[PDB]
């Protein structure tokens, strides 16, 4: 009834940056993402279910995909990549492969590279139907060091604009 | 880690919102005493799960903030600072008389304040006053600025702050005098404003609280002229000539008649008065926070975009249920928007009752005169103020360069080798950035020649006074123009010559 | 670890971060315990050398 | 660009593993339609009918002291059977197949060159078969059937039950086929043909006769064929309040003790079973108003299939049709869940304020005459419909 | 969406039919699909088949019924250059009464009614008949000895005009006028792509 | 049976042949014009 | 009517609010296959004025051609020509013709509804 | 490179036994397969059917006092029956069938030198009794 | 992770197999055991065993 509008879709379990906290090693801090457990009143943990869209992400980015062949071959287990990919219908490869960069000089042609395969692992965020207009603004040279702010550009769950060019992604749920 | 494989290392910042923290917004209000938050200081806002144990239950501050969170979820961090209630301060109450009996089922639905505080209940035949009066305090929401008790059928409104702001809820809008198909038949509402508010905080202390602590926004929940001057003054002396600049900008608003709110303006360019009618359903500094909430939050990189139109100035997060006068009548809605005032208009003609969202027309700041009291529209836009700062920042991160370098004056004949430059050169590179920046920056240009100056110390101050490296640049521009005035002259023509 | 009713469970020392890898350590577990609890009898009884509980059928 | 660094932004070309460096890089990309160009008509039309086959051509060179063994293994490779994976300097990872490969390679005119001219096409996987893709918009009923066949001849014998309950148990087996009698009788109503009339006969042959029921094989295909009937009658929402009303008769138990209740329990079950699941063929012949409105009638015949295998584990009288009624109990939920989220892809457009039907059903599609549509989904006055307006995606 | 068909072979949505002509008419009993299948082969791996030679089909055109009725044949073709390619072929339901040979016990309808003389050679395949014409009576119905389930047919209602079709459901109208249903009136500049 | 809400485009229809026959003496209803505007009033409380 | 009435916007990829997206509901049952309004409070503001009258010049023409489509007038013309500040002068020409067919062997066809006069 | 010996690293041209000098050297590789272009979808299919036959393409220079004669025998050995062995410069042995063979001779134009354009196809035996 | 700190090579086991299960130990940080310099100055130019063979 009136009442209605509430879609019965739930969210799972998200992985959350610095749900495990820092991790000091004189270099800087990183984040150790993980799963948070929220408490209650009384006893009672739950698993948090915020932020889908950024779990997924570091889901795509700390994963690593399947190799590419190459003449002298891989050690039978540590080809990357995700055997229930072999059970999905969208013919598609699950992980990222940015820890697969052929190193070079001239680290200009480094930075590039982490720009491509940065971009085109996260363009499956789109693909997905969870966002609409991630990029990547990958600036630095430095010695070895780079910054790679991401956005991923989201919607909310109630269609408040008229006459778009694209489409309600597919996944609108999340919140994006 | 080391049981990692490769050689590209990951490393997750800590926390997110990098996005943000470049638009910072400080929404200024009062809080009860339930809130754990010190008064008198700036403090982050992160989320919003935790402002009602932080900012007292159902206070302006905690009812502000909310839509400053409704309007955008993400792009800007906002702070808070809490101000403590007055000390004389006498709450302001009104009250709500039911006479019954009922006589036949049905509902009981009111709205006070806005959409949210919206309230429905069921009443049976034979309930008496008392009864519904008692169900009614029961299913109020307690976030409601509005603490409320029953007795006897007299529902009693005290509100939470004391002060001026609560003689703002004037216009409840029942359900209990016509024939909706829903209708306890034998049941009467009566409105009556008791008591009424008091004395208002006059902090003007801003000085001590935010002194370089660089603001974009300042929203101002309250409606005493005189916390508007205090602001009013913090915001002019940080857009200053002495100290280096922390431009920004506030929003206040002003309820009243015409006369009242015509009065209650000046010539203040720093602040965008919203004028609001007599009769307004909606508590003012919600709509109010919602307005600065929309213009902090979508003018962040884009300084130029007008926040006014059913597009661009929508306030998703104001409900009002429409009203059988319009409000400002347009003889008056006229008169406002020559005065510097602010207009809100509800977007969508949907008749009587059928809730609405209101929209902003003239997106324009309080500045109609000049220092020298001449008629100006320079300021009048409030995304001028915004170019107008954001070119200041650009003209002064490019001048970096002449930093260190070295100059040639009196002679401008940089040898072979050297790495200087002469006035002449510096005045070349200016005049290029100027017109590289034409429409985004600055208006196409008139006269590009005797509009920018660069003339060095030694030839401004008088005679043996100048010192070595001083300049002075002088530009005079204008903002990017938009739209035309067309004047048609339509005419036919029966007789035909080819 | 091993618990009291066996239930081989994991050891949440005070760093644990919690993952799916745990989720991975339940469902082990689970279905050691739902071999032993269903393939186990059924053909432990089928056999009329080995039945143990269903000598009356 | 004047800092354009062309090697640092063109990725390095190679076709299944070998490496090689290109020349050119082109793409055939495209549209295929039909192009209508009616007779003394001032008017065309057009209709899009797929994807354009793509196809890349490259041109490799080869400079090198060894260019002549570097061709060779070109070549070795580029004849290898099947499809391979290829790097289009400009476009990325791709899977081509090798078309041409002309090999210019001069003497007297350029020695030290070898050029080579490839030509390439976007060469898809396939699935051997036909490629039959499955059935997710439509239910089975025959798995289910056949199981509550084999459920129902397990545990109905009249020939096998004490002698002072064959006539109480024929007796309900006959008041179950005349509910379901009665049940297409309600839902024909105005049909005139023939063959109705003589359906109607059949029945009441059948019900008429004294020994028709006291064999299991004749009570199961009078049944089954009852209830095909009583489907083939009407589509959709005409057969609901009838089958509820099946489901409810049969929502009963047996007083009888040992073999003759466990005949009658097998008689309701069957009913109960038959009626869930063409009501569950029913509900899908119609499509959802509301999400919620989809799910409500999911979890109604859900909520009737688990109860139903309850009964059919409770001491263990059959494992196997407690293990087929969970079976059929997914296959309708992934059936009736996908009909109700996915159907029409229902969304909620937010609206400023609440708005007139013919409005709202312009600015949403570009069609004020699909007002219609909006009126049975949401409920308020034509003439103010909002402001959240449920409505099919566009 | 132009989208026409979806063909199903018993629940298989057809989605590599690179061609379709789907036939219907009245001058005779059936209807006749053509399909073409790609059906690839990678000589390695392994590959499988569908000997169908009878699996049942139907079209449904731009979402409603067409036709009703693989039974035809399969043609897997070869070559070298644009080969494997599979011709399925598909008439109507009413087809056996078209290739086969009357059975009936007796041969010799004595007092019975064209209806009746169809609806028996007719129910020994399982085809419902759509009478919608009329009752004509007839003493003496001999049937030559085997000689063709619509050969009959066709003589039976043509001495008594009726013509005889088949619908979109998949059964066999014997009708007397037309199936009503009034339409598009196609106008010479508005939508005759070609006419003759 | 018998009587049904109409068609839209045939009540449009409708409404704006009466009106160009009963009022504006037979004139086509040109689009874009206060005729058109009111024919499309009507027609929308019709519908209503 | 139709300079001082909205057209529908252009799909952009920000969108619009469901109810500024300008336009006539009534547009869905015309058979002519066009729309109603005009475009020239849309125009894209750019620098360079002289630019911007080109575009309010196209934009007007486009629009009031629907004058000659309807039938009512034959040569419908503009002669927006200015730049100053901002003020622009746009003077319009509507030709008519009258209501008997005075003269013949002409180019084109009487407009369809010369009965307006024009 | 800087010192790459041409005419020790290109094998030396002839046909049959015949031998001449080449001037160029072509191929045209490949492998031949079906595209499925699915009505209404965005898919493509490919299914790979075999190995393309290949052919090549070679000119020959014939610049002697006696270029006449030379043409004469490589005629007549180019239309001697059967398919016979082919040492393509770049692709060393093959067996080969000549398809075509043009012979441009100008007089008045260029004489002294005659160009020869030859088209070879890869000719393997089959047996007699197919396999 | 102290290991890896004081350039001391760690050996572990490639996959994970379970209790009992054989497997079959890897190498991580192919180091050598220098981290401090001359004079007293750390450094990580000699850290790497390839470093090394790349200086000979």
């Amino acid at each position: 009834c009136t009442v209605d509008v509430a879609d019965r879709r739930k969210r799972f379990w998200t992985t959350q940056i610095a749900a495990c906290g820092t991790s000091s090693d004189d270099c800087g801090d990183c984040a150790r993402p993980g799963l948070q457990l929220m408490c209650n009143g009384q006893g009672q943990v739950t698993v948090s279910t915020d932020n889908y869209a950024v779990g997924l992400a570091l889901n795509i980015l700390l994963t690593d995909a399947s190799k590419a062949d190459t003449g002298c071959g891989w050690t039978p287990g540590n080809r990357g990549g995700f055997w229930g990919d072999s059970f999905r219908s969208d013919n598609l490869r699950s992980g990222s492969k940015i820890r697969q960069v052929p190193t070079r000089t001239s680290m200009r042609e480094t930075v590039s590279l982490i720009r491509a395969y940065a971009l085109d692992d996260l363009k499956k965020l789109v693909t997905y139907g969870v966002a609409k207009s991630v990029d990547v603004d990958l600036t630095y040279r430095g010695s070895n060091k780079i910054d790679m702010t991401v956005i991923i550009q989201g919607v909310d769950g109630n269609e408040s604009r008229v006459g778009l060019t694209g489409e309600r992604i597919s996944n609108a749920w999340v919140w994006s | 880690d080391a049981l990692s494989d490769g050689f590209v290392r990951l490393c997750i910042d800590p926390s997110l919102n990098f996005f943000g923290e470049g638009c910072k917004i400080l929404v200024e209000g009062q809080m009860t005493d339930d809130g754990s938050a010190t008064p008198d200081a700036v403090t982050c806002v992160t989320s919003e799960l935790d402002i009602i144990e932080r900012f007292g239950q159902g206070s302006v501050l905690t009812e502000s903030l909310r839509k400053v969170f409704c309007t955008c979820k993400s792009g800007v961090s906002v702070y808070a600072l809490p101000r403590e209630d007055a000390a004389a301060g006498v709450k302001a109450v009104y009250t709500l008389t039911i006479a019954g009996p009922a006589t036949t089922d049905g509902r009981v639905q009111l709205y006070m304040g806005e959409a949210e505080y919206a309230v429905d209940i069921g009443v049976d035949a034979g309930d008496t006053a008392t009864d519904i009066a008692a169900a009614i305090v029961a299913a109020i929401s307690p976030d409601f600025p509005y603490a409320a008790t029953a007795a006897a059928g007299v529902i009693t409104l005290t509100a939470r702050n004391a002060g001026t702001i609560g003689n703002h809820l004037s216009v409840i809008y029942t359900n209990l005098g016509s024939c909706t198909s829903v209708t306890p038949e034998g049941v009467t509402v009566t409105f009556a404003q008791t008591t009424a508010g008091s004395v208002n905080p006059t902090p003007n202390d801003y000085a001590t609280v935010v002194n370089e602590c660089c603001f974009a926004v300042y929203v101002l929940s309250s409606d005493d002229t005189d916390w508007q001057e205090n602001l009013r003054d913090w915001i002019r002396s940080a857009w200053d000539c002495s100290k280096p600049q922390c431009f920004g900008h506030g929003y206040v608003f002003n309820k009243g008649t015409l006369g009242q709110v015509l009065a209650d303006g000046d010539n203040s360019a720093e602040l965008s008065r919203l004028a609001l009618p007599t009769t307004y359903p909606v508590l003012p500094y919600l709509t109010n926070a919602a307005y600065g909430a929309l213009s902090a939050c979508s003018t962040c990189n884009n300084p130029e975009l007008n926040i006014q139109g059913q597009t661009f100035g929508l306030l998703s997060c104001i409900n009002m249920p429409e009203s059988c006068t319009p409000g400002w009548t347009f003889g008056e809605v006229t008169q406002l928007q020559a005065n510097g005032f602010v207009v809100s208009g509800p977007s969508t003609t949907s008749g009587q009752g059928n809730y609405t969202s209101p929209y902003i027309y003239n997106d324009v700041t309080n500045y109609l005169r000049d220092e020298k009291n001449r008629p100006n529209a320079t300021f009048r836009d409030a995304s001028s103020r915004r170019l107008a700062a954001a070119t200041g920042v650009a003209l002064a991160e490019f001048l970096q360069q002449f930093n260190g370098l070295a100059v040639f004056t009196k002679n401008t004949n940089i040898r072979t080798g050297i790495i200087g430059t002469n006035p002449r050169l510096m005045l070349g590179k200016i005049r290029k950035w100027a017109q590289d920046n034409v429409g985004t920056l600055f208006s196409e240009f008139d006269n590009i020649n005797e509009d920018i100056q660069l003339l060095t110390d030694f030839e401004v101050q008088p005679k043996c006074v100048g010192q070595p490296g001083i300049f002075h640049l002088n530009m005079r521009y204008r903002p990017p123009v938009r739209g035309a005035r067309i004047n048609v002259n339509m005419a036919p023509a029966l007789f035909d010559n080819c | 670890t091993i618990t009291e009713a066996g239930n081989c469970a994991a050891c949440w020392t005070t760093d644990h971060c919690p993952t799916l890898v745990d989720y991975a350590v339940n469902v082990g577990a689970r279905l050691a315990s739902v071999i032993e609890r269903t393939i186990w009898p059924a053909v432990r009884e089928s056999d009329p050398f080995t039945a143990v509980t269903s000598t009356a059928d | 660009g004047p800092c354009y660094n062309p090697d640092a932004e063109y990725l390095p070309a190679s076709f299944k593993g070998f490496s090689f460096d290109a020349d050119s890089s082109d793409s055939d990309h495209g549209r295929n339609g039909a192009e209508a160009e009616f007779v003394f008509g001032e008017r065309t039309g057009y209709a899009d009918l797929g994807i354009k086959i793509k196809s890349y051509q490259l041109r490799a060179r080869f400079q090198t002291n060894d260019h002549i063994a570097q061709t060779n293994a070109f070549i070795a490779v580029l004849e290898s059977p099947g499809p391979g994976l290829l790097v289009h300097p400009t476009r990325g990872t791709v899977f081509a197949a090798c078309r041409s490969a002309r090999v210019t390679d001069s003497k007297v005119d350029a020695a030290g060159v070898t050029y080579v001219e490839l030509d390439f096409v976007e060469a898809n996987s396939v699935l051997s078969g036909f490629g039959l893709v499955g059935n997710l918009v439509a239910l089975a009923l025959a798995p289910i059937i056949t199981a509550t066949e084999g459920s129902f001849k397990r545990h109905f014998s009249p020939d096998n039950i004490r002698y002072y309950n064959t006539e109480a148990v024929v007796s309900t087996m006959a008041q179950a086929v005349t509910q379901v009698q009665n049940a297409y009788l309600a839902i024909s109503g105005n049909d005139t043909s023939q063959d109705k009339w003589t359906t109607v006969r059949d029945f009441r042959n059948v019900l008429i006769d004294e020994f028709t029921f006291y064999s299991p094989a004749n009570a199961w295909n009078v049944l089954r064929n009852g209830f095909a009937i009583l489907d083939a009658a009407a589509t959709g929402s005409d057969k609901f309040n009838v089958l509820r009303n099946l489901i409810n008769w049969s929502s009963t138990h047996s007083d009888l003790d040992g073999e003759s209740g466990d005949a009658e329990n097998a008689i309701f079950t069957a009913v109960r079973v038959l009626s869930a699941a063409y009501l569950a063929k029913a509900y899908t012949e119609t499509a959802a108003t509301t999400v919620n409105e989809g799910l409500t009638q999911y979890d109604l015949i859900a909520a009737v299939l688990e109860q139903e295998a309850q009964i059919a584990k409770d001491d263990c009288h059959d494992n196997e049709f407690f293990l087929q009624i969970r079976a059929f109990a997914v296959d309708v939920a992934r059936v009736m869940v996908n009909r109700a989220y996915n159907s029409p892809s229902l969304i909620v457009y937010a609206f400023p304020g609440t708005v007139h039907g013919l409005v709202a059903a312009w600015e949403i599609f570009g069609d004020a005459k699909r007002s219609r549509d909006l009126e049975a989904r949401n409920n308020g006055s034509p003439w103010a419909v909002g402001p959240k307006i449920i409505s099919e995606r566009v | 969406m132009i989208k026409p068909m979806r063909i199903f072979i018993g629940g298989e949505e057809l989605v590599t039919y690179t061609s379709a002509q789907l036939q219907r008419t009245k001058k005779q009993m059936t209807g006749s699909l053509t399909v073409e299948i790609f059906l690839d082969y990678v000589p390695t791996k392994p590959t499988i088949v569908n000997a169908v030679r009878g699996k049942e089909i139907l079209v449904y055109i731009m979402g409603e019924l067409a036709f009703t009725g693989a039974g035809g044949d399969v043609s897997v073709n070869f070559s070298k250059g644009n080969g494997y390619s599979v011709t399925l072929t598909a008439r109507g339901r009413t087809k056996y009464l078209i290739d086969s040979s009357q059975t009936h016990p007796t041969g010799f309808f004595k007092n019975t009614s064209d209806k009746k003389v169809i609806e028996t050679l007719v129910k020994e395949h399982n085809v419902v008949l759509q009478w919608d014409a009329e009752e004509i009576d007839e003493p003496k119905v001999t049937l030559r000895d085997g000689n063709r389930i619509y050969n009959e047919i066709f003589e039976r209602c043509n001495q008594n005009c009726h013509f005889a079709y088949e619908t979109r459901d998949g059964k066999l109208l014997i009708t007397d006028g037309t199936n009503g249903t009034v339409g598009e009136d196609i106008i010479l500049g508005y939508n005759i792509l070609d006419f003759s | 049976c018998t009587i049904q809400r109409p068609d839209p485009q045939d009540l449009r229809n409708d409404i704006a042949t009466r009106f160009s026959t009963n009022v504006l003496g037979g004139a086509p209803i040109i689009p874009e014009s206060n005729e058109f505007y009111v024919v499309s009033l009507e027609y929308a409380m019709q519908e209503e």
